[PDB]
RNA sequence: CCUGUCAAACUCCAAACUUACAGACGCCGUUUGACGCGGGGAUUCCGGUGCGCGGGGUA
RNA sequence: AGUGCAAGAGCAAAAGAUAGCUUGACAGUGUUCUUCCCAACGAGGAACGCUGACGCGAAAGCGUGGUCUAGCGAACCAAUU
RNA sequence: UUAGGCGGCCACAGCGGUGGGGUUGCCUCCCGUACCCAUCCCGAACACGGAAGAUAAGCCCACCAGCGUUCCGGGGAGUACUGGAGUGCGCGAGCCUCUGGGAAACCCGGUUCGCCGCCACC
RNA sequence: GCGGUCGCACCA
């Protein structure tokens, strides 16, 4: 199914489990990639921006991230930089698959609700933006037009 | 200062925990007043499943009763250390507990404006071996 | 609403915030008020009894005689006049 | 003290906001009233703000205004120095005008319709989309702002 | 004291001074209160009303000043609880107070107990009090008789120094005596 | 200890705002009698749209 | 924690626990709110009184069933006091 | 208030800690069980009777901010949100301007280790 | 309500 039926965030915040049963499990594999045992002890950092609050079903986290960091090996299976998705799809999503009659919705997934300029992933690296390129890519399969900021890197 | 900061004993609890009684004769002779009944909470496997209900009974010893009681007691235990509290408490054994305190302890057992006993008042583990094993015998 | 019972949606109202949890000072019960005096209506959450129904909860009426211990308070819902029977414990003098 | 002037109609605007019009003496549109600047007064214009245009006046333009569009609380005669003299505490217009600037009376206290039934702006508002300070004629103004309206409305 | 949600009890609870649920009940008559208090030596009798800031005390006397009318007894025992009732009793009626509840703040209704010879003293000064007669102690308990007897098992005075060897519950009798009538602070 | 996120059926917090009563100004009423009381006569109980706030629904 | 049972709320010298005693889960009659916001409408419900008779308590006082919001039923006819 | 009793507000008062104080006004701990009364067993408590001793508890007095709380300055922030208006922008989601209001977290620095009432009293 | 889960009876 489309992003189209569940990218905007105009229904009421819905992620009580404790009254909703059924919720598919999260595709996104990790959160925390590279060398995860370091912390953020990088002269770089540059971050993947959503510029619209939008919603972001885990498959689009999943393929996203995937596609980022499976690029991300052009720094080699243990490489040095860490890689951080910092949203959860915490968002519980619907779907009316009788006509319109007791149309309330069966849980088919979720997603994570992300307000414009909020960074959605963060990576470390030396001097060797390799991620700019991972993320031109990430922000390939995600519904936003995003923003590839640089924060600690003066070295132009 | 001291004299109102010298330990004593207050009460010393005699108690056969059964589990079901004819016991009660042997603590009254072994202490020398009626011995007092012991319900028990909760349901449970050992055939315990009755809430009110007799499974045992105890006995609190003050004063003369107390020492007369301990100048037997203690002699038949050897224990010591470890197996004090941290308020300078022990119990040996049946079972015969022996609780130990300062001069100004009713402050906490009053109805009015009763208070807590402060923590430098309170009578330590080795406070509390002094005036024992000061008393008839040897600590560890 | 899903049930038209008097304590519907009054979850808020009828509730404590924590440190106001407890039963209530005396002082408040007691409260002696003369007929034409102002009154804020307000129940006490800790407090069971002499209380009115919560719609009424906010309303400022007129001490007009009592009932028993309870006050007899004038109040008018909308356009319609009313009385509530309540006692000290819910109510407070205006100024 | 401040000139309000109406600037759009009834239509469609709410009543909570007709209603404080109304309290101000305006009932029609290029309608003035002379407001004291007062908290109680301050808030009605406030409520009122997007459907007027307000500031306070140069002792001169009000003086062109009331000799201009100033009523008898009955009938036709028109209010010149005579009328105010013979008619008010004071003895010509300019004395009546600084006496409404610094609050010291109203309208109504001398005899005086409370509003101020202006003609349409000759060449023209700026406009009843937009505030004056996006170039439109709506809300506050200042007292060479006011004095251009109250002067092409004379 | 472990967070912003926790609940401190009103001081007074704290203190274990006032228990509250019995104060409502008290205040409930909308009478004056005769506020009842003892200490290991001495016994005090209060007749307070409520007031706007707190409680407002409109007549009172003390084991001990009680001396000040003769006494010259200990002041921790029953007759002088008595006296201590009566003394008040009357102090309040000259205020213009005709009536009161008893209020034994954290005592317990034990029969013959001292608050409620305070009670009775009160009562006897011209007070109207809601109370019940057979939970009061029996008169020569009141005098001071049971102390009188436990001297005659002596051997030893039960006072030491103080006044007599074997005591006076004659001396009861000589001051409830001079308390009904005349006298200053009265 | 450090570090990454959430809530229509969470809340240590907390608006704008809505609301009871009172005073003040405004407006209104005392011949145009308001507020209110009693009585006669209805029509009406298929609604719609814009905007704000919504709940459901891919729409 | 517990407080019979949904959910939300109330409760700690207690509204919870234990013990003891008691039968107010009483008769009669009302005021008021609710049912039905505003704003008319029955049964039902509740709050708060009074009259009478009682229980407990030293007493103030508490007890108009269960801490609060569900657990209910017209006329005709029958049986019953 | 050289120590008390009854309270009001009910953490600005809580939690924790330091120092000081009593031939007596005093409060306590304390000493003691013939009585009133009392423990489903214990004069522990409750109740009664009393002063040999003590200021070590409590309590009263002076103080400490580490935790919790109250309020204030500066920053966050006139940000977030929002009542009124717009032939302003945007495919749209949504945003912007004018007008009237206006936060929370958090950081840094102060405040807070109760205030007040009646009575009694070297 | 009456009769052995069933059958009969029954205008609140
Ligand atoms: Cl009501
Ligand atoms: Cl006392
Ligand atoms: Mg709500
Ligand atoms: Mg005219
Ligand atoms: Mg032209
Ligand atoms: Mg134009
Ligand atoms: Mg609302
Ligand atoms: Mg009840
Ligand atoms: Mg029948
Ligand atoms: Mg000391
Ligand atoms: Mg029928
Ligand atoms: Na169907
Ligand atoms: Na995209
Ligand atoms: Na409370
Ligand atoms: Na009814
Ligand atoms: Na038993
Ligand atoms: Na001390």
């Amino acid at each position: 199914k489309p992003g189209a039926m569940y990218r905007n965030s105009s229904k009421p915040a819905y992620t009580r489990r404790e009254y909703i049963s059924g919720i598919p499990g999260k595709k996104i594999a990790q959160f925390d990639m590279g060398n995860n045992g370091a912390g953020p002890t990088y002269p770089a950092q540059v971050e993947l921006v959503v510029e619209k609050p939008v919603q972001i079903r885990h498959n689009a986290l999943e393929a996203a991230r995937v596609a980022a960091n499976r690029y991300v090996q052009n720094s080699g299976a243990a490489a040095n930089y860490k890689f951080r998705i910092r949203k959860f799809p915490f968002h519980v999503i619907r779907e009316n698959k009788d006509g319109m009659r007791a149309p309330f919705g069966k849980p088919v997934g979720t997603a994570a609700r992300v307000h414009g300029a909020n960074h959605i992933f963060i990576a470390w690296v030396n001097p060797d933006p390799n991620v700019e390129e991972a993320w031109r890519r990430a922000k390939m399969k995600v519904t936003p037009t995003i923003n590839i900021d640089s924060s600690p890197a003066g070295n132009a | 200062f001291h004299e109102m900061r010298e330990p004593r004993i207050e009460k010393v609890v005699v108690h056969m925990g059964i589990g079901h009684a004819n016991a009660e004769d042997i603590l009254g002779e072994i202490t020398g007043q009626m011995p007092v009944r012991t319900k028990a909470k909760r349901t449970v496997g050992e055939f315990d499943i009755r809430e009110g209900d007799p499974i045992g009974a105890k006995v609190t010893l003050r004063d003369e009763m107390a020492e007369e009681f301990l100048q037997t007691a203690l002699p038949l235990a050897e224990l010591a250390t470890s197996q004090f509290d941290d308020t300078g408490n022990f119990s040996f054994g049946l079972d015969v507990t022996v609780n130990l305190v300062r001069p100004g302890y009713r402050v906490a057992k009053r109805d009015k404006a009763s208070r807590s006993i402060p923590t430098k008042h309170r009578l330590n583990p080795a406070d509390a071996v002094a005036f024992i094993e000061s008393t008839y015998d040897v600590e560890v | 609403p899903s049930s038209n019972g008097p304590l519907e949606g009054t979850r808020g109202k009828l509730k404590n915030k924590p440190r106001d949890r407890g039963t209530s000072p005396p002082q408040r019960a007691v409260e002696e008020f003369d007929d034409g005096e102002k009154v804020h209506l307000k129940i006490d959450p800790s407090v069971p009894n002499g209380r009115f129904h919560p719609r009424f909860d906010g309303q400022t009426g007129t001490v007009e005689g009592k009932q028993g211990d309870a006050y007899k308070v004038d109040i008018v819902d909308g356009g319609k006049e009313k009385t509530i029977i309540v006692t000290a414990a819910h109510l407070r003098r205006q100024e | 003290m401040h000139a309000l002037v109406q600037l759009r109609g009834e239509v469609n605007m709410h009543t909570d906001i007709q209603d404080t019009l109304e309290m101000l003496n305006i009932h029609h549109v290029n309608h003035c009233t002379l407001v004291p600047e007062t908290d109680a007064y301050r808030g009605m214009v406030a409520k009122v703000n997007d459907f007027v245009a307000f500031g306070e006046p140069s002792q001169e333009t009000l003086e062109t205004v009331l000799a201009t569009r100033a009523e008898p609380l009955e009938g036709d005669a028109d209010v010149d120095d005579e009328w105010v003299a013979e008619h008010t505490d004071y003895d010509d217009i300019s004395g009546l005008a600084f006496a409404l600037l610094s609050e010291e009376t109203t309208l109504r206290e001398q005899g005086l319709s409370p509003t101020l039934r202006l003609h349409p702006p000759r060449g023209g508002h700026d406009g009843v989309k937009h505030p004056v300070k996006e170039g439109g004629q709506l809300g506050k103004h200042d007292t060479e702002g006011i004095d251009d309206l109250l002067e092409a409305m004379r | 004291a472990t967070g912003p949600r926790y609940k401190v009890p009103m001081r007074r609870r704290r203190e274990a001074r006032t228990d509250y649920h019995q104060r409502l009940r008290l205040l409930k008559s909308g009478k004056p209160r005769l506020v009842a208090r003892k200490s290991n030596k001495h016994v005090r009798a209060q007749l307070v009303t409520l007031g706007p800031n707190g409680d407002d005390t409109l007549a009172s006397a003390h084991s001990s000043d009680l001396a000040e009318y003769g006494w010259e007894a200990p002041t921790g025992n029953m007759p002088s609880a008595y006296l201590t009732g009566l003394l008040a009793g009357l102090r309040a009626q000259e205020a213009g107070v005709e009536e009161a509840v008893l209020d034994i703040g954290l005592n317990s209704p034990t029969p013959g107990s001292k608050v409620f010879a305070i009670q009775e003293g009160a009562i006897d000064a011209g007070l109207d009090i809601p109370h019940n007669d057979d939970v009061l102690a029996d008169w020569q308990r009141t005098r001071g008789a049971h102390i009188a007897e436990y001297d005659e098992q002596l051997e030893e005075p039960l006072y030491s120094g103080d006044f007599d060897a074997a005591d006076l519950p004659e001396h009861f009798d000589e001051l409830r005596e001079t308390l009904l009538d005349g006298d200053i602070e009265l």
